[PDB]
RNA sequence: CUCUAACUAUAAAAAUCUCUCUUCUC
């Protein structure tokens, strides 16, 4: 199965994690633009990028 | 230290008539042959590998495209 | 050539119990060979490594030995083994030990021929393994019955 | 009705090993008892949302196989003596049930609550972790 | 010394109060000095209200809520961030901290 | 086509009709593209370049790195374990020889082969050590586009290193072969192998 | 000079410690 999903971040939700390197991002999926989901991403990010997700069901909370 | 290498001779540095024929036969059908690509097939030690390579560039069996030191690019001619 | 897996097929089944041999540890866990199934590497993750908390790692894995564990998921397409050490029953550990010893005895038995007659070990074991393991149980009982009545 | 096959999800969400256990309207005939621990390996992320989500997806597949389409969820916590508080997994299980095709109706809070019964566990000074 | 005039208890005229057990640490504590929070919550968060909505017969459901009255201890409450150690002159202000959401 | 008269004439292959700027006068920045839509804007093949070495001030701000040509980034990351540190000249010739090799075996404009290897080699979901003290366990996270690109390129060059060390095989050929193996979903590539391992350690530890 | 709404979620382990204490009026 190849259910790869794509999502464009619309707002950067600061940076979470004890390491201080992981970003919470509010991404709206390119397909079904009406829906938005917040997820964690490791690595530099800026709004307007489009990111890749293996799973889209998982909602990401703060990483403690 | 330990006898873990277990590396054999793995190379014949100077060709015989048999390996001469194998080189001149398998010279085509290979899109790319280098010094170490030639070494890979176990048929030459490697110092004479480039000797054999330049000696296949005598009647244009293999055309050269880049002639830099330590790395020359040879492609079979057609 | 120590090869030609003990059981019917090369690729391990699902949720199956094994004993494994350790060779190296990179940073996450250890992808280490198996001497219960075919020698394809099986990888253990540190989350599934130690019943006690992770503070020393070189004493619980003891690289270069035999350790009881159970394989969770198997990749039979090109060969990846997901292998787990914790969720093993205290009574099934004895099962793993005895089964590993039985397979070790089978390996020891069917190596003498391959080295005395220099024929392929894989061919001879493939010929022998059809009545050997699948009849109704392990080979050792069959071998003992054969020596007392072939 | 629109020729629907109603069911009840009745999630039980403790602080460990979220439960998803669908049954009929009579409540007696059980369907898809698969729980959170069924679908996670650690035996300790059982309360995590992932376990509940995979359990809910497998329940949804079983329900589609058996025909039950719309559901009547009964969210439950351990309650009673223990903390009266919903677990984290059960909500994610409910969301996963919502996503995968099935329909909902009349979600209920069925937390068992006592009227000060059961002199309960902990002692005077209580937990001393 | 007298840390608080009200003794930090809020009994002041009852003699004895019925103890209640903490939600987390299970410590018995006088019901008045048993810091209490009305956890009134919607049964699902906004990240799933949609998901449930389009997967719902009976359009525009009431979406029933869950209510609870958490009777913490004081040790759990100070540890689990419910109550905060404030300054001396700020102790005497008993109003809730200025409209949590405005 | 338009030969120009000069008191000093640059040869034909450099002079004739090169208003079609080429990397090494043999491979076109046209006819090459990014197969995956996600990584675009971070594999900068837009600006034509004649030499994969420029005095770029590509680290002053946070995201001037993505403006560097991808080939130049591969050059600069090729020379790690910098006993060779500096020496970008030899890195440029190593990568140029690698491009020639890729042109020889399954040509497919090696620029596209590099792009395809980058696309297939960058991990998409990774893990992080945020477990606090007691239950020291690793948790899943998504991978940023630039982080994906850097991991792909550095993993490719370190694989070229692992192939090249104390080996008769020359590093140009080693890195080239890694790019063939990474252009397709071949498991023999070290970079693709590490990518798959990291993807699985993310998948299992959600 | 008329106004009564929105919410999240951690408690792994961590013991012990030698001298030597003294000076302000113009
Ligand atoms: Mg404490
Ligand atoms: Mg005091
Ligand atoms: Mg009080
Ligand atoms: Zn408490």
């Amino acid at each position: 199965k190849t259910p790869v999903t794509l999502a464009k971040v619309i707002k950067v939700l600061g940076r979470t994690g004890s390491r201080g390197g992981v970003t919470q991002v509010r991404v709206e999926f390119l397909e079904d633009t009406t829906r938005t989901i917040v997820r964690n991403v490791k690595g530099p990010v800026r709004e307007g990028d489009i990111l890749v997700l293996m799973e889209s069901e998982r909602e990401a909370r703060r990483l403690r | 230290s330990k006898k873990s290498h277990k590396d054999k001779a793995k190379h014949a540095v100077v060709l015989d008539q048999d390996k001469f024929d194998r080189i001149m036969k398998e010279a085509p059908t290979y899109r790319y042959v280098s010094v170490s690509v030639l070494v890979d097939r176990f048929k030459l030690g490697g110092s004479l590998a480039r000797v054999a390579l330049r000696h296949l560039e005598n009647e244009g069996i293999i055309k050269p495209v880049s002639k830099h030191s330590k790395q020359a690019i040879y492609t079979r001619a057609t | 050539t120590s090869h030609c897996r003990f059981y019917e097929n090369k690729y391990p089944e699902i949720d199956d119990i094994v004993m494994v041999n350790v060779q190296q540890i990179a940073e996450m866990g250890a992808y280490v060979k198996l001497l219960e199934y075919d020698n394809i590497e099986g990888m253990i993750l540190l989350s599934e490594l130690s019943r006690r908390r992770i503070r020393s790692i070189q004493k619980l894995i003891r690289v270069g030995k035999n350790d009881v564990a159970v394989v969770l998921r198997v990749d039979k397409e090109k060969g990846y083994i997901d292998l787990s050490k914790r969720r093993v029953s205290s009574e099934d550990i004895i099962k793993c030990e005895e089964k590993y010893q039985k397979s070790k005895t089978v390996h020891s038995i069917l190596r003498y021929c391959a080295e005395k007659f220099q024929i392929p070990l894989e061919e001879l074991y493939k010929t022998i393994a059809w009545p050997l393991s699948r009849k109704f149980g392990h080979a050792y009982e069959a071998f003992k019955l054969s020596i007392i009545d072939e | 009705d629109n020729s629907q096959v109603f069911g009840v999800a009745r999630i039980f969400a403790s602080f460990n090993d979220t439960f998803v256990h669908v049954t009929d309207l009579s409540g007696r005939e059980t369907i898809a008892r698969v729980t959170g621990g069924m679908k996670v390996k650690a035996d300790r992320d059982e309360s995590s949302p992932y376990a509940a989500m995979l359990a809910a997806q497998d329940v949804a597949a079983k329900c589609k196989e058996v025909g039950i389409t719309a559901v009547h969820i009964k969210i439950r916590a351990t309650g009673g003596t223990r903390s009266k508080t919903p677990g984290p997994g059960g909500q994610a299980a409910l969301r996963a049930l919502a996503r995968s095709g099935l329909r909902i109706g009349r979600i209920e809070d069925v937390t068992p609550v006592p009227s000060d019964s059961t002199r309960k566990k902990g002692g005077r000074r209580g937990r001393r972790l | 010394p007298k840390k608080r005039a009200s003794n930090g208890r809020n009994k002041k005229g009852r003699g004895h109060v019925k103890p209640v057990r903490c939600v987390n640490c299970s410590r018995s504590v006088p019901k008045d000095k048993a810091i209490k929070r009305m956890a009134i919550r919607n049964i699902v968060e906004a990240a799933a209200i949609r998901d449930l909505s389009e997967a719902s017969v009976y359009a525009e459901y009431a979406l029933p809520k869950t209510y609870n009255k958490l009777h913490y201890c004081i040790s759990c409450a100070i540890h689990a961030r419910i109550v905060r150690v404030r300054s001396r002159t700020d102790r005497r202000i008993r109003a809730p901290p200025q409209r949590p959401r405005f | 086509f338009v030969p120009v008269e000069l008191a000093t004439t640059i040869p034909v292959e450099i002079q004739q009709a090169q208003q079609e700027i080429k990397l090494f006068n043999k491979w076109s920045f046209e006819d090459v593209e990014v197969k995956d839509a996600s990584l675009v804007d971070y594999i900068q093949i837009s600006k034509p370049i004649y030499v994969a070495h420029t005095a770029g001030r590509y680290a002053n701000k946070r995201f001037r790195k993505a403006q560097c040509p991808i080939v130049e980034r591969l050059t600069n990351s090729l020379m790690m374990n910098g006993r060779n540190n500096g020496k970008k000249l030899k890195a440029v010739r190593i990568v140029k020889h690698t491009l020639e090799i890729i042109n020889v075996l399954t040509d497919q404009n090696p620029l596209q082969v590099v792009v395809d290897a980058i696309i297939n080699s960058g991990p998409r979901e990774d893990t992080t050590r945020v477990g606090g003290g007691g239950a020291a366990r690793r948790q899943a996270v998504d991978v940023s586009p630039l982080r994906r690109v850097n991991q792909s390129i550095a993993l490719l060059t370190i694989g070229a290193r692992e192939a090249a060390f104390r080996n008769i095989k020359t590093i140009a050929e080693t890195l080239a072969e890694e790019l063939i193996n990474a252009a397709k979903g071949s498991s023999t590539s070290y970079a693709i192998k590490k990518k798959d391992e990291l993807e699985r350690v993310a998948k299992s530890n959600r």
